[PDB]
């Protein structure tokens, strides 16, 4: 499957230091260029769909199972507004959408798609989604989701900023608490959707190579040519392990009951 | 800006003090966040601001912002006035279904104008604010 957050939120409705990426709204950006959360399943995983849905505090989802980015791109185009900004908890939303609209158990990729511009103090969003380190009660939360993704909150900007914004912080904070959820923050200045496109990029992670391969059996009637490349597991480490290519030879030696 | 500043921190709240106090914020910006951050805390739920020089005399993205962040649940989950005019507007502009959500998406409308016309800078948008409230201000100077 497919994982999407449109950050519909009230927050993530200004630009970012002077005006928008095309001379314009979020949504005109978005029309113009999207991030990898669709360019990986267009290329790679093409056994996948997509929820097409732009929410901030409530499921208001609408696109069904369908690997359409047509839908995608509208759905990103409509994230005009809406009345909450929380990036780790419009990620578990997206999430949790993906997997019930796409397929339960088809794996998807989610990140965190918010401003975060909200400022220390009385409205911190991370204070009300970063809860992981208390709570014994009930330490069988929503995090983590019964689903294989690393929510990554996308950041292209000056280091100053991103410190007096505490974005970067409390992205790596959540990442630590969730365990990884999250790359580091090696990126500054006006960097283009490819920070972004970088890390969420990780939908592609069911690929194949359509390749072909021969092999010689020597001057019999009934040759065997090898396959492609087999699912490695441990056997025997040798040296050391390594993905596999296309194998030169076989043999068909050896008659037993069938 | 240190005008606005004492006129927006004090005990008032006046809508334009507010306004300019977050517009002023242009000038220092991220480092002098301070101020943008006051005048977005403190006019984030205010209700009964009577201004109608917002819209067009703050051209910067962080003037914007503030409003667009206070509609969110992270600036006290409220109701606010957005459209040109609002102060004379409040009595045809009251609470509605425009006013929440509708006004949030009127703020990002207003983001992505400024946007278009970011050809106006700092000291351009700060010399047509300046003529405006002299205009305004001819006969309020006291």
């Amino acid at each position: 499957p497919t994982v999407v957050v449109m950050d519909v939120s009230l927050s993530m409705t200004r630009p970012v230091s002077i005006e928008g990426s095309e001379e314009y709204q979020r949504k005109h950006l978005a029309a113009h260029g999207l991030t990898m959360l669709f360019e990986h399943m267009a290329t790679n995983y093409k056994l996948e769909f997509t929820a097409l849905v732009v929410f901030s505090s409530l499921w208001e989802l609408m696109v069904p199972f369908t690997r359409d980015y047509n839908t995608l791109q509208e759905a990103l185009s409509n994230m005009d507004d809406y009345d909450k900004t929380c990036l780790e908890s419009a990620l578990v939303g997206v999430c949790n959408i993906v997997q019930q609209e796409w397929g339960g158990a088809i794996p998807c990729q989610v990140v965190l798609v918010t401003d975060g511009c909200l400022g220390i103090g009385r409205g911190s969003l991370r204070h009300s989604l970063a809860t992981q380190n208390q709570r014994s009660e009930s330490n069988r939360f929503p995090l983590p989701f019964p689903f294989p993704s690393k929510l990554y909150i996308m950041c292209m900007a000056n280091l100053e900023e991103l410190q007096s914004t505490d974005s970067l912080e409390c992205l790596e904070r959540l990442i630590d608490l969730n365990n990884g959820e999250g790359q580091i923050f090696t990126i500054d200045g006006p960097l283009c959707l490819k920070n972004v496109q970088s890390m969420f990029g990780k939908l592609i992670d069911l690929a194949y190579t359509p390749f072909h391969a021969v092999l010689k059996c020597g001057h019999l009637t009934a040759d065997v040519q090898v396959f492609p490349r087999p699912e490695p597991f441990v056997v025997d480490e040798e040296i050391d392990p390594i993905p596999k290519v296309i194998n030169t030879d076989l043999e068909i030696v050896g008659f037993i009951d069938i | 800006l240190a005008c606005f500043k004492l006129r927006a921190f004090t005990d008032n709240r006046d809508d334009m003090a507010l306004g300019h106090v977050i517009v002023l914020l242009q000038q220092e910006w991220p480092r002098g966040e301070n101020l943008f951050l006051k005048a977005v805390n403190k006019i984030c739920q205010q209700g009964n601001f009577q201004y109608e020089n917002f819209f067009n005399y703050v051209t910067n993205i962080d003037m914007l912002e503030e409003f667009a962040y206070l509609r969110t649940q992270e600036g006290g989950k409220i109701h606010l006035e957005l459209l040109p005019n609002q102060g004379m507007l409040i009595k045809h502009h009251t609470v509605t279904r425009g006013i929440t959500k509708g006004v949030k998406e009127d703020f990002r409308l207003a983001m992505e104008r400024q946007v278009s016309r970011c050809g106006e800078n700092l000291m351009v948008v700060l010399h047509r604010f300046c003529i405006n409230e002299k205009i305004l201000l001819l006969q309020t100077l006291t």
